[PDB]
């Protein structure tokens, strides 16, 4: 998606419908490329649930209350 | 309808196009089977043949 | 993030109606997060394609379509008509055209009997000027690949699929059919975080297919075929997510006109027969009852609980009988067979206490019988002993 | 390329018959009647992620030894001079089809007839059997497992592995294939390689054979400790997060920090463990299996006669008058050698070494106790039943629990580089 | 009048009907779903409360218990707790196997679980036939394994911010609620304020085994490849999923191999690329074994037997593909143009050109027959292509007829392209039939004489001796026939071979041929240029020339020419010359290009090629029979000894039209400027983007797995020829038959189809025979009598191995599954003691060796008492004894004499001194808890059980058990009647877990052995104790592997 | 006109290998049933060797 956006921006800058130079759809099989994303946290786990909410879950699991 | 199959799969006739309909003869599963030009034409003729005829 | 659902989706109608709510998705508050694609033109294009080719290869080709990338088809007239259209308004000729042809075309003179223009005319081929050409013989897979890579796909035929078709020349030159639904005028959208469409795709690993509706119960028949073929071929490489998962994805961080009256939402109910003859319990059988409208369920309050379905006299209760009549049948969960209830209290197989468990399949159907075309009397055939008086 | 196809059968560990019986044979053939059970063994060990166990198969080495015993006891029927395949029985079992495809229960007549009395330490030639001689592909497919069995049965210690270093092995195809295993473990690589070898026998100097040799060399160099993250062999090494654990996991890895200098030439040697605790080390058995699969068409160098018992001497394709020496080692001492080499290299500290030592000591204690208990149980069962004597694990002696030539073996492997 | 029997109308659960979708299955098959991910807990056992606690109480103040402070606890806080089996009771799956096994607490009825398969005659709803317990248990275990077949997924972690742990990393579960999971998963995290049993157990554990402890971080800013954690789970499911993962790992392949395989399959006409960089550990399981391929091929051949309609559409599809990718095309007017220039006279009544054009009638659709004839070359094992009988002359024809001459010409050109091995003999006999009367040859008998139709010579036995020995034909009497025979012998096409496929990844499915090899009935010579021109150095062109010159010789014969006008002779000679010199490109195309197209098409066919060797004129080597086997004979155990006589022949002939083939052979042209490499690079590229072969590999793997599982399961209840171990022989079972085996196999088939989400046929080809003796083999035979047979090797089955392991575990943990073991004793016991009936004191139990007992059996007779005497019953020794003492009864005796025995014995059991031991083996049980401070009697329950015993079913055995107490209580009398003969109380978990101790009643602390990892400080972290003990806390490995499609990693250059 | 050898052989093999229980019933149970019902008939059996 970033490559496609770069190509579109290049076309806009060059004032042409299509761009002579493209960052996407080249002849190179660059299929192992990786980019930073918000889906992976610093620990190597997934962010399907926020870290703050996970911490709240863990700390609420051990709460004790005043007797009646 | 069952004999006309094989030799006509997915290809029209008389200007009537092919189509896609439902199948539930097989027990427990009811999926979609594609029919040909003659098969679609027979499918449409069958409801008339099952209901009857109106006569002014 | 593209999510595929087993229903037809349109930009305005699916926004007006609660399609995600109909399937069971929780509310998303502001709707700026989601955007709906329109696939009705794609569906009629699919029917047109099926008229010529086989279903399987067209479906397989359409699987590899990236719905997050824009592209369009450009329909060209036949070769001769293109020559006359270039002879008129001679600014239309591209630079790729031969110099001799271009100069002769500017002749502004009757070129029928010059014979140099004529030998050039036999020599001319459209593929020389335009590289990507469908040419009415191209495979659907090649169509989808050329549509995925690039923006303009030139074609000389109208039997294509995947994108809108734009004319290249005035309608006079084109002698084809007047399929104005897919063909626009001769002269001449960002995606949100979530985009909802009909046809599933495997182009990118950010695509998802929504589960929760059984592939059997899909109302639309073409969508039923598409989903069947996709699931039967690419079963191991599809991302399936529950409606609860979809709702969580929609509301992760935020949470911490004329309307048709013949569309209803139905659910499948799961229950179990329980014998409580003694203080203990004995589970006898597991049953699922199909196609129960939700509005009657809300009216006659039913929750996950234990009920008795017989009265003091010994006959079935009115509410249970009405619910069974409204449903489309009962199936045994272990042995996938139709189940017929015993109306009497004769000891073999008497149901007296039931336990409701949950509801699984939720979708929208049309109550229109589709044969009630003219207003006429109704004659129903029902065998003897069918609680007619009740 | 190999020219002679010979193999050796297991020898009695003090008994008067092959140490296997009907119960063990049925448990082995529980899910498949094919005696060639390499894939079944691979499935049973479950990628070596944990300590596999069972009532009749306490360890992975136990199953390996039982497979060897079953093949040794069963193959002696078609290799009689008359070469008949289906007229006699061995433990209520008969071959199905002359092509040695499976074992089935004997017919009533054969059951009434007496069974075959097998012998110990027999050496056989594959080309003697007419069908094996006729069909080359069948012979090549069988000879992989036959070679693995021979490599296990050659001596009384654990299985034997082959280590070779040669710079000319590397090529473009080898690099391209090797780069694909960047994050996989040794067990997974061995699984894929073994399945590929089973599908197609390799040729003498093929890409798969060269890559297998390279992988074995890398694993053994990393195990000794010559190669690590700060000293790599063409930016490749093996990493183990918990050294001395009961079930160690090794991961292939690349690093751009430093590349060691390799002298030109071709060098090789033969390694084996001596301590009995090899029964609970999947990596060593998998390395031996890879060497056996290689032995199908590679013709490895000869093994010196003085390193093997008398009954294993002068095998046409395996042993010889002047050959390479076998280097044996002990796992617990090799752990200390690994730690010391890393500390001298300067990438480890005293506290880390102490922690590794403590963990290794605990693991050794546990394994020793379990093995002794199982041996005693086997002895008691043999005492109780005098007509169906068996062994569940390869017999060992008390002397094998001490350090042997571990220092010399470590020095030789280090000098390999 | 209360018939109650009409309602008993059974419904058959399996129906059989005529089957035509075998064609659809052969063209396309459903792919099993192998990869499924789980994000919940990897456990199948749960602890449930049975009796609530005793808070508040009059002894201990309420400020003691933690429930008063609302502190969450790992285990239920109750007076009684038990372990119950519930598969996937805590999981988050993306796909549902629907093979779940749920049980109820023992205080409820579970009889419905043991009456699922063959209890179609059990009228009652609370009873089951004790003679199918083994079958029901086997099906239950299979369901257990099938439901537990999943993979573990690595979700995510967070660090602990409380001093309860030393900053450990805790996993987060995806779901609506997580507070309960965070307390269930980690028992050791809880604090220990008081001296309750739970707190003591927690305080007796280590502190440094919780959460994650190992990771594989191979890249920065990316998900870890895998992790290892300590969490609640069970060893059985852990082991099962480990074996499943190992099986998939053995199938994993990498993109470079796929690239190489695709290139080698495409023969260099298509190029694909793969990346070269570090990656993220993809999982693409697609590699299987040649044995599996061969077994699937044999099963498909068995499915397609003797039925043409099942195989014809396959040939049609292949012809469509050939038409799409081939450069050869029909020339419209070549024949008419070449024949419009023959010199003729207009005063003749016969015109050879007009006659030949009328007989030919070219059409564009004629090429379809040619292409299906080409396609038929790959399946000569099951399909034999022949020339339709209508092509031959109606009455045999005559050489005086120009029309018959043209029929002979057409048939002669068309015949050598068929796969029928009798084509040369038919070609000879066509001319023989035409020249009967004109020339004579010696035949064999009076049946197959020279007047018999040429299409009737269809078997090798019918070859005439004069055909095999040319010297018998007289050079003077039959010169034309001798010439034709010599031409046939020295110019028939010679078979050859070509190489195809890339078996490195796809394996090889060849059976009777060496792998990677295709045979061809004509000679193949590779082309050396990419710009072809017309060439006449071909065997087919030579054949045409020889036929034309033979017809010229026949016309120029001096016994035939005088009957014709000179002009007609000249016109015929000119026509023959033009036919000989016609410019057709088809013979050269068939020699240089068609084999390449066949080779590039073959590897991606749904039905792999099945071939037998082509023989030219060697009659001794002609194949005459191809057969497959699926059963075994009386006592024959080795397939090599029963394949010869337990096989069914397969094969079918398919007819074609000679005219279409001849027209295609005579009219063929290339595009004006053709460059073969460019043309094929353009044509083949779209075809090589499909993955159906990759799907078919998985389908074959599942098929073989199912076959092995079926045989393994059937061996447990029947007698088979394969070695197997037994663990459930103590469970009663009936004497099975073929119908029982068929029903059991049908149930297994349905279960596996449901588990793997398949709607088409599976194991039904093998379900048409007695499944007690199954085997798979194939063979074929020659004319001289030699036979060649193939017996595939059977690969292992991870599913079958897992089922056997589950049986081994069940053999020790039967109690957790609701089943009791042993026998029962009925007799009155009255006391105030609080022992449990599931662990009775030894003195109450008596057995066959106990002195004084009376053992009863088959021949029981009861003699009534008279005048105050007592009634007596006959022992097996022969003595008659009164109704008192200790008796031993097999269950079947009471079952067959229920009412009489009840009426004669119930009073003495209730009040007298009679005690009876019923031998049962295995049975389901029920628990009823009673308060120990009040009177209680069990006579009602026992009498109900005894009276509802029936000769075809029994209900669950009821037990009466007291309730444990944690303080002093008074005692009250209690009356018991039923006890077990051995210990059957392994389901207990703890009693009074919230209280410091249990003063009265049965006592049971938390089992430390089930938590060996946490309670034994010097044990390896990855130790399991199967099958004796199932651990409830283990080490679990969770992965994050990716499963992309093939086209996402392998991209081909356009 | 067309060879039917393969079809005939296949049909005959299927008929030979059919899974009928009738011979087993005839040689095992039918004699027992006949012997059971024989002594109760109004017209006792009358047989010739």
């Amino acid at each position: 998606d970033e490559a496609d956006e770069a190509t579109k921006k290049q076309a806009k800058d060059t004032d042409k419908s299509k761009a002579q130079v493209t960052y996407s759809d080249t002849g190179i099989n660059n299929a192992n490329e990786l980019s930073r994303s918000g889906n992976v946290d610093n620990e190597g786990g997934s962010n399907q649930k926020p870290m703050s909410t996970r911490i709240a879950e863990a700390t609420s699991a051990i709460v004790s209350k005043h007797p009646a | 309808h069952e004999g006309v199959a094989s030799s006509s799969i997915g290809k029209p006739f008389m200007g009537v196009p092919a189509s896609i309909v439902n199948d539930e003869s097989v027990v427990g599963v009811r999926a979609a089977r594609p029919i040909s030009g003659m098969q679609n034409m027979i499918q449409h003729l069958s409801k008339l043949y099952k209901r009857g005829f109106s006569y002014r | 993030a593209y999510i595929a659902v087993p229903a037809v989706v349109d930009s305005r109608s699916s926004e007006a109606i609660g399609l995600l709510e109909s399937f069971g998705v929780d509310a998303g508050a502001d709707a700026n997060d989601v955007s709906y694609q329109d696939h009705d033109y794609v569906l009629d294009q699919l029917q047109y394609m099926l008229d010529g080719y086989e279903a399987g290869d067209v479906i397989d080709a359409l699987v590899h379509k990236n719905w997050l990338h824009h592209s369009v088809y450009c329909l060209l007239p036949p070769k001769s008509q293109l020559l006359e259209y270039w002879k008129s308004n001679p600014s239309a000729i591209p630079d790729n055209v031969d110099r001799r042809l271009r100069k002769r075309l500017m002749l502004k003179k009757d070129l029928r009997k010059d014979d140099e223009y004529n030998q050039l005319a036999r020599a001319f081929k459209i593929s020389d000027v335009y590289a990507p050409l469908i040419s009415s013989t191209t495979s659907p897979m090649t169509m989808i690949q050329n549509l995925n890579q690039g923006e303009i796909v030139y074609t000389t035929t109208d039997r294509v699929i995947g994108a809108r078709i734009l004319l290249y020349a005035p309608r006079k030159y084109y002698a084809s059919t007047l399929s104005f639904t897919m063909t626009k005028c001769i002269i001449p959208v960002p995606h949100s975080r979530f985009n909802v469409g009909t046809f599933p795709s495997i182009a990118t690993p950010k695509c998802f297919v929504m589960s929760g509706v059984d592939i059997e119960s899909i109302p639309n028949e073409f969508i039923k075929l598409f989903y069947q073929r996709v699931k039967s071929v690419h079963a191991n490489i599809l991302n399936d997510i529950s409606p609860q998962i979809v709702s969580d994805m929609i509301n992760r961080k935020r949470l911490r006109s004329h309307v048709d009256v013949y569309k209803v939402d139905v659910v499948d109910m799961l229950f179990e027969v329980v014998d409580v003859a003694d203080g203990l319990r004995n589970v006898s059988r597991k049953l699922t009852m199909h196609t129960v409208p939700v509005c009657i369920l809300e009216m006659l309050g039913i929750e996950i609980a234990d009920y008795c379905i017989r009265q003091e006299d010994g006959m079935l209760t009115d509410w249970f009988l009405l619910l069974t009549m409204l449903s489309d049948g009962l199936t045994d969960r272990r042995t996938h067979c139709q189940y017929l209830i015993n109306p009497s209290s004769v000891p073999p197989d008497v149901i007296l206490n039931i336990s409701i468990t949950g509801f699984i399949n939720r979708h929208t159907i049309d109550v229109m019988p589709d044969i009630y075309d003219f207003v006429k009397p109704i004659g129903a055939v029902l065998p003897k002993g069918s609680f007619k008086s009740t | 390329a190999r020219a002679a196809f010979l193999f050796k059968t297991v020898g009695f560990g003090g008994l008067q018959n092959v140490p296997i019986n009907d119960e063990l044979s049925s448990h082995l053939l529980r899910a498949g009647n094919s005696p060639w059970q390499l894939t079944q063994f691979l499935d049973w060990i479950s990628l070596g992620r944990g300590l596999a166990t069972s009532a009749l198969v306490p360890t992975a080495g136990s199953r390996y030894y039982q497979m060897s015993c079953l093949l040794s006891g069963t193959l002696q029927i078609p290799f009689r001079p008359n070469h008949r395949w289906g007229d006699i029985r061995f433990l209520r079992l008969v071959w199905s089809a002359p092509t040695l495809d499976g074992l089935v229960v004997a017919p009533p007549q054969v059951l009434a007839q007496p069974a075959l009395q097998a012998q110990a330490d027999r050496v056989y030639d594959c080309d003697d059997y007419p069908f094996l001689a006729r069909d080359p592909r069948f012979k090549h497919r069988v000879y992989q497992q036959l070679s693995a069995v021979t490599l296990l049965n050659l001596t009384g210690f654990g299985p034997i592995s082959y280590v070779r270093v040669d710079e000319d092995m590397w090529s473009g195809d080898v690099n391209q294939l090797l780069m694909n295993y960047f994050g996989h473990t040794f067990a997974e690589i061995a699984y894929t390689l073994c399945q590929a070898s089973a599908n197609r026998p390799w040729e003498y100097d093929g890409t798969y054979a060269r890559m297998t040799q390279i992988v074995l060399s890398l694993f053994w160099l990393s195990y000794v400790g010559v190669i690590h993250q700060q000293n790599t062999y063409r930016t490749f090494y093996f990493q183990c997060n918990r050294r001395g654990d009961a079930a160690e996991v090794w991961i292939l890895s690349c690093s751009l920090n430093h590349s060691a200098q390799i002298r030109p030439g071709n060098r090789s040697l033969f390694v084996m463990p001596t301590s009995p605790d090899w029964n609970m080390d999947v990596n060593l058995i998998l390395s031996s299996t890879l060497t056996g699969c290689l032995c199908s068409g590679s013709q490895l160098p000869l093994i010196d006669n003085n390193s093997v018992p008398a009954v294993s001497r002068n095998i046409h394709g395996w042993t010889g008058r002047a050959g390479n020496q076998l280097h044996g080692f002990q796992v617990r001492r090799m752990v200390t050698e690994f730690c010391d080499r890393l500390r001298r290299d300067g990438v480890m500290t005293q506290a880390q070494q102490n922690q590794v030592e403590a963990l290794a000591d605990q693991t050794q204690q546990f394994k020793r106790d379990k093995l002794e208990t199982w041996a005693r149980e086997d002895d008691q069962y043999n005492q109780a039943h005098p007509n169906s004597t068996m062994f569940r694990t390869k017999p060992f002696t008390n002397a094998q629990w001490g350090r042997g030539n571990t220092g010399a073996t470590s020095a030789a492997i280090a000098a390999l580089i | 009048e209360f018939i109650s029997s009409w309602q008993n109308h059974p419904i058959v659960q399996v129906s059989a009907d005529v089957e035509n979708k075998k064609t659809a299955q052969l063209l396309h098959a459903d792919t099993p779903r192998l990869v499924t991910w789980d994000a919940g807990l990897c456990t199948s056992f749960k602890i449930v409360p049975i009796v609530p606690a005793q808070v508040p109480q009059d002894v201990l103040a309420y400020t003691f218990f933690t429930s008063s402070y609302a502190i969450q606890s790992p285990f239920p806080e109750a007076a009684v707790s038990r372990i119950v089996v519930h598969t996937r009771w805590a999981s988050n799956v993306d796909f549902d196997r629907d093979s779940s096994v749920i049980m109820a607490p023992p205080t409820e009825n579970n009889i419905h679980l043991f009456k699922q398969l063959l209890n179609t005659e059990t009228l009652s709803v609370r009873g089951a036939n004790p003679l199918m317990f083994r079958a029901n248990v086997l099906h239950m275990l299979l369901e257990f394994v099938l439901d537990n077949l999943y993979l573990n997924r690595h979700t995510g972690f967070s660090q602990d911010h409380t001093p309860f742990t030393e900053g450990a990393n805790l996993r987060s579960l995806p779901g609506p609620d997580a507070e309960k999971w965070y307390s269930i998963m980690y028992p050791t995290r809880m604090g220990t304020p008081n001296v309750s049993k739970i707190c003591n157990f927690v305080a007796s554990c280590v502190r440094n085994r919780v959460g994650r402890f190992d990771r594989a971080q191979m890249m920065n800013g990316a998900m870890s490849e895998w992790v290892d954690v300590f969490e609640t789970s069970d060893a059985l499911t852990v082991s099962i999923r480990g074996r499943w993962m190992a099986r998939l790992a053995r199938m994993n392949i990498n993109p470079t191999e796929i690239e190489w395989a695709l290139t080698e399959c495409a023969q260099g006409y298509v190029t694909v690329t793969s990346p070269y960089a570090p990656s993220v550990n993809r999982l693409m399981p697609y590699r299987i074994s040649n044995a599996e391929r061969q077994i699937s091929q044999i099963i498909r051949i068995m499915n397609i037997g003797n039925n043409a309609t099942v195989i014809q559409p396959v040939l049609q599809d292949i012809s469509v593909l050939l038409q799409r990718i081939s450069p050869l095309q029909i020339d419209p007017t070549i024949i008419s143009n070449t024949m419009s220039t023959v010199s003729e006279s207009t005063t003749q009544t016969l015109s050879p050109a007009s006659s030949i054009l009328g007989k030919l009638r070219p059409s564009n659709s004629d090429f379809s027959s040619f292409r299906v004839a080409l396609a038929g070359w790959l399946y000569n094992g099951v399909v034999t292509t022949v020339i339709d009988d209508s092509s031959y002359p109606k009455d045999g024809g005559s050489v005086t007829s120009l029309e018959n001459l043209w029929d002979f010409f057409i048939l002669a050109l068309a015949l050598p392209l068929t796969t029928d091995p009798c084509a040369p003999v038919k070609a000879f006999m066509t001319l023989a039939n035409m020249m009967v009367g004109f020339e004579t040859i010696p035949m064999d008998n009076q049946i197959y004489t020279q007047s018999r139709r040429a299409s009737a010579f269809s078997t090798p036995h019918t070859w005439p001796r004069c055909f095999m020995n040319i010297q018998l034909i007289s050079p003077i009497d039959a010169p034309i026939l001798r010439q034709w025979a010599e031409i046939i012998h020295r110019y028939w096409p010679n078979p050859s071979q070509i190489r195809y496929g890339a078996p490195n990844v796809f394996g090889s499915a060849n059976l009777f041929t060496p792998p990677e090899v295709l045979l061809l009935p004509i000679d193949h010579q590779p082309a050396n240029v990419t710009t072809p021109t017309l060439d006449f150095t071909n065997e087919l062109t030579n054949w045409r020339a020889r036929v034309c010159e033979l017809m010229k010789n026949l016309v120029d014969n001096q016994r035939y020419q005088p009957g014709w006008t000179q002009s007609l002779v000249s016109s015929m000679r000119g026509t023959l010359d033009k036919l000989k010199l016609i410019k057709s490109m088809t013979p050269m195309y068939l020699q240089q290009l068609a084999p390449v197209e066949l080779a590039v098409i073959a590897p991606m066919l749904p039905f792999p090629p099945f071939q037998v060797p082509y023989v030219r004129l060697d009659r001794d080597r002609v194949p005459t029979m191809v057969g497959v086997t699926r059963q075994s004979r009386d006592t024959i155990t080795q397939p090599a000894l029963s394949l010869s006589t337990t096989n069914t022949t397969v094969g079918v002939p398919l007819a074609l039209d000679a005219r279409a083939i001849t027209v295609a052979l005579l009219s063929g042209k290339y595009p004006p400027d053709l460059v073969t490499n460019v043309w094929y690079a353009d044509a083949i590229y779209p075809m090589y983007a499909d993955t159906e072969v990759f799907s078919n590999l998985q389908r074959d793997m599942i098929t073989c797995e199912a076959v092995q599982t079926l045989v393994t399961l059937v061996a447990q209840i029947s007698e088979t020829q394969y070695p197997v171990d037994r663990y459930l022989d103590w469970i009663p079972s009936l004497r099975a038959s073929a119908a029982t085996a068929a029903t059991f196999a049908e149930w297994v088939n349905t279960s596996m189809k449901t588990a793997f989400d398949l709607s088409d046929m599976l194991l039904e080809p093998l379900l048409s025979g007695d499944p007690r003796m199954t085997q798979l083999a194939i063979q074929y035979q020659q004319y001289n009598g030699r036979t060649f047979n193939i017996i595939p090797e059977m690969p292992g089955s991870v599913i079958a191995d897992c089922v056997q392991l589950t049986a081994e575990v069940f053999n020790h943990e039967y109690n957790l599954f609701g089943i009791a073991r042993g026998d029962i004793i009925i007799g009155r016991v009255q006391s105030t003691h609080l022992w449990s009936p599931l662990a009775p004191p030894p003195d109450l139990v008596f057995d066959r060796d106990t002195p004084g007992v009376h053992i009863f059996g088959r021949d029981c007779r009861i003699s009534f008492g008279m005048n105050g005497a007592a009634p007596m019953i006959r022992d097996e020794t022969g003595l008659m004894v009164p109704f008192e003492g200790n008796w031993i009864f097999p269950l079947a005796l009471w079952q067959m004499n229920t009412r009489y025995f009840n009426q004669q014995f119930d009073a003495w059991i209730k009040t007298g001194e009679l005690r009876i031991r019923i031998e049962m083996g295995a049975y389901p049980y029920m628990l009823h808890y009673y308060d120990p401070r009040q009177y209680a009697n069990a006579w009602n329950l026992t009498s109900a059980w005894l009276e509802e015993i029936t000769p075809t079913s029994i209900p669950s055995v009821p037990f009466m058990v007291p309730i444990s107490s944690d303080h002093d209580i008074s005692s009250a009398p209690a009356v018991q009647y039923i006890i077990s003969t051995e210990y059957n109380d392994r389901s207990l978990f703890c009693t009074n877990s919230s209280s410091p101790q249990t003063i009265a009643g049965p006592d049971k602390h938390i089992p430390v052995e089930r938590y060996n990892i946490l309670t034994n400080p010097d044990a390896p972290p990855t130790q399991i104790q199967l099958p004796e003990v199932v651990d409830l806390y283990n080490v679990v490995t969770r992965y994050a592997y990716e499963t992309p499609p093939i086209t996402a990693v392998v991209m081909g250059v356009p």
